[PDB]
């Protein structure tokens, strides 16, 4: 990432904060409903509205993207563990991370006005998508 | 391919639209956010900065055009390929824009939606529209096929 | 859309097409060059290497059906729609296989012809199939739409 | 890449070696018949079949892959010009780098029957979309 998109990311995901694990959840019942192929990859799970395992892994997804905004210059290595599992362990198709990375977009954008710019939006596609290049690192 | 609850939850939605304002954000954060679609764009002026995109009054006025498109085929969902016949033409064989670039702009309407709406743009409402918008990038890349 | 000549092109070589190994090479190389592929084909056993994968009896036995279903096709280009119908719901709403895999089955199998017929593969008999790989992978994605 | 892959596309170039240059006209030529759009980034070239500018322009693309297969660690470096050149001053939408990568593939296929294989299919495939990801990287 290019310094002005390091800034911006930063400072959107400060005001993010506490609210992390919300807009996490929100973001994954917005990718089941709008994206129906991707809910095969939690046949175990319960995909109501409101479901406290779809609450508990939106603030997993959430922790380790706040855990890659704190190692942006050093993202492979923060994420090397996670690359393993979505790739080899669950083979999860490369589509499915920017269809999650938009339905993460659209979360912030009606949650955070003020903060979701041109220039914000910008950075923070730019973010998710080198996210995105490492977990999908593998195939 | 939209349900009874679907069809009237998006046309009450776009009611509310300011369509002299929705337009030129969503075709502006298309420049932004994807840059190489601005060489489509060059005789538009001024796109050195995202403050000289969003306030560029080519691209405002565009805008307009690109939402009035997407009102005629909310009104015409049954038959979008009729809708959008000499579009698709325009778009493949005389500006040659590569057909993944209409499923950005329509991912970036969404967002601009969302932006727009707040927590009125919940998760069926959300599923809705990503049905429309992809209706719309099929009906315009069918020249292509 | 393809012209006289280059549905006259398609329906020659793919005459000479030896459909017992052409399916099998196509659905292989899938699996090994776009590895996420294999969870829809897990039940179909040893997977592990590339040379396991090739030499898969299920693998080269499903290939054939797979080459079936193009050949067919290739009899309806006016109407893949219909020729594709139980198919695209089958893939869609049973197996829920994102649509980009087809496009990139069809980009595969386009490699193995060129394998297979080296030199008699120009680029403008290339430029034919392509169309009709894209119009395949096009009437296969139908019941998402 | 992996030690298997950087084994495999060095193995499988050696075998191209003069041959490189008629192999990127041609993978040009068979990209702007099978993927007309292509066309529009170059309107001061003749692209009729057997163009000299179609030749001496493959030879330049074919240049740098051979230059990329010799620098394969540390390909972000020796392409740090040709990103510049694709990104900033022409934008060269990133949908037509796989368009050219697939081309590439076919036109190997065709003269390469023996050298071809599913392994080296692969790693060809991982190389081209390294090559890709870098000439795309100012996005
Ligand atoms: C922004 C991209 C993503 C991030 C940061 C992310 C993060 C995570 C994390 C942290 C875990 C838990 C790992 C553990 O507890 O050991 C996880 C699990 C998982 N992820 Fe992702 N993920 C992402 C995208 C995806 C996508 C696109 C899919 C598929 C649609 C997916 C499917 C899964 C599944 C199935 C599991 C295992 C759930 C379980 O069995 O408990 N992930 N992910
Ligand atoms: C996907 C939804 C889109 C819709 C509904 C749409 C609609 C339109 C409409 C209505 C026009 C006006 C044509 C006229 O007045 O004769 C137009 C022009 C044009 N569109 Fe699109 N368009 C879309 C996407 C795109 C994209 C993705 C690009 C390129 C990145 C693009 C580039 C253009 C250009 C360059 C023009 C001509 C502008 C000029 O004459 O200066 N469009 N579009
Ligand atoms: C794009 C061209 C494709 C064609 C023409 C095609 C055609 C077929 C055909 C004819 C069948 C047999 C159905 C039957 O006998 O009832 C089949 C089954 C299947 N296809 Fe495809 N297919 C294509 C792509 C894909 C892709 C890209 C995937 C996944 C990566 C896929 C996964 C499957 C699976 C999992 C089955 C069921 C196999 C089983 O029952 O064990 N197909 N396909
Ligand atoms: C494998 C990926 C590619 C490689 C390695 C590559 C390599 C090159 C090289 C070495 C040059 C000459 C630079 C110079 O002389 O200073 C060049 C020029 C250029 N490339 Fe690429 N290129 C690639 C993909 C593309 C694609 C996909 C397009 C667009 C479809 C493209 C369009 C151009 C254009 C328009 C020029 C300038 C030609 C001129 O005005 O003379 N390149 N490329």
């Amino acid at each position: 990432l290019s310094p002005a998109d390091k800034t911006n990311v930063k400072a959107a995901w400060g005001k993010v904060g506490a609210h992390a694990g919300e807009y996490g959840a929100e973001a994954l019942e917005r990718m089941f409903l709008s994206f129906p192929t991707t809910k095969t990859y939690f046949p175990h799970f319960d995909l109501s509205h409101g479901s406290a395992q779809v609450k508990g892994h939106g603030k997993k997804v959430a922790d380790a993207l706040t855990n890659a905004v704190a190692h942006v210059d050093d993202m492979p290595n923060a994420l090397s563990a996670l690359s393993d599992l979505h790739a080899h362990k669950l083979r999860v198709d490369p589509v499915n991370f920017k269809l999650l990375s938009h339905c993460l977009l659209v979360t912030l954008a009606a949650h955070l006005p003020a903060e979701f710019t041109p220039a914000v939006h910008a950075s923070l596609d730019k973010f998710l998508a080198s996210v995105s290049t490492v977990l999908t690192s593998k195939y | 391919h939209l349900t009874p609850e679907e069809k009237s939850a998006v046309t009450a939605l776009w009611g509310k639209v300011n369509v002299d304002e929705v337009g030129g954000e969503a075709l502006g954060r298309l420049l932004v956010v994807y840059p190489w679609t601005q060489r489509f764009f060059e005789s538009f002026g001024d796109l050195s900065t995202p403050d000289a995109v969003m306030g560029n009054p080519k691209v405002k006025a565009h805008g307009k055009k690109v939402l009035g498109a997407f009102s005629d085929g909310l009104a015409h969902l049954d038959n979008l390929k009729g809708t959008f016949a000499t579009l698709s033409e325009l778009h493949c064989d005389k500006l040659h824009v590569d057909p993944e670039n209409f499923r950005l702009l329509g991912n970036v309407l969404v967002c601009v939606l969302a932006h727009h709406f707040g927590k009125e743009f919940t998760p069926p409402v959300q599923a809705a529209y990503q049905k429309v918008v992809a209706g719309v990038a099929n009906a315009l890349a069918h020249k292509y096929h």
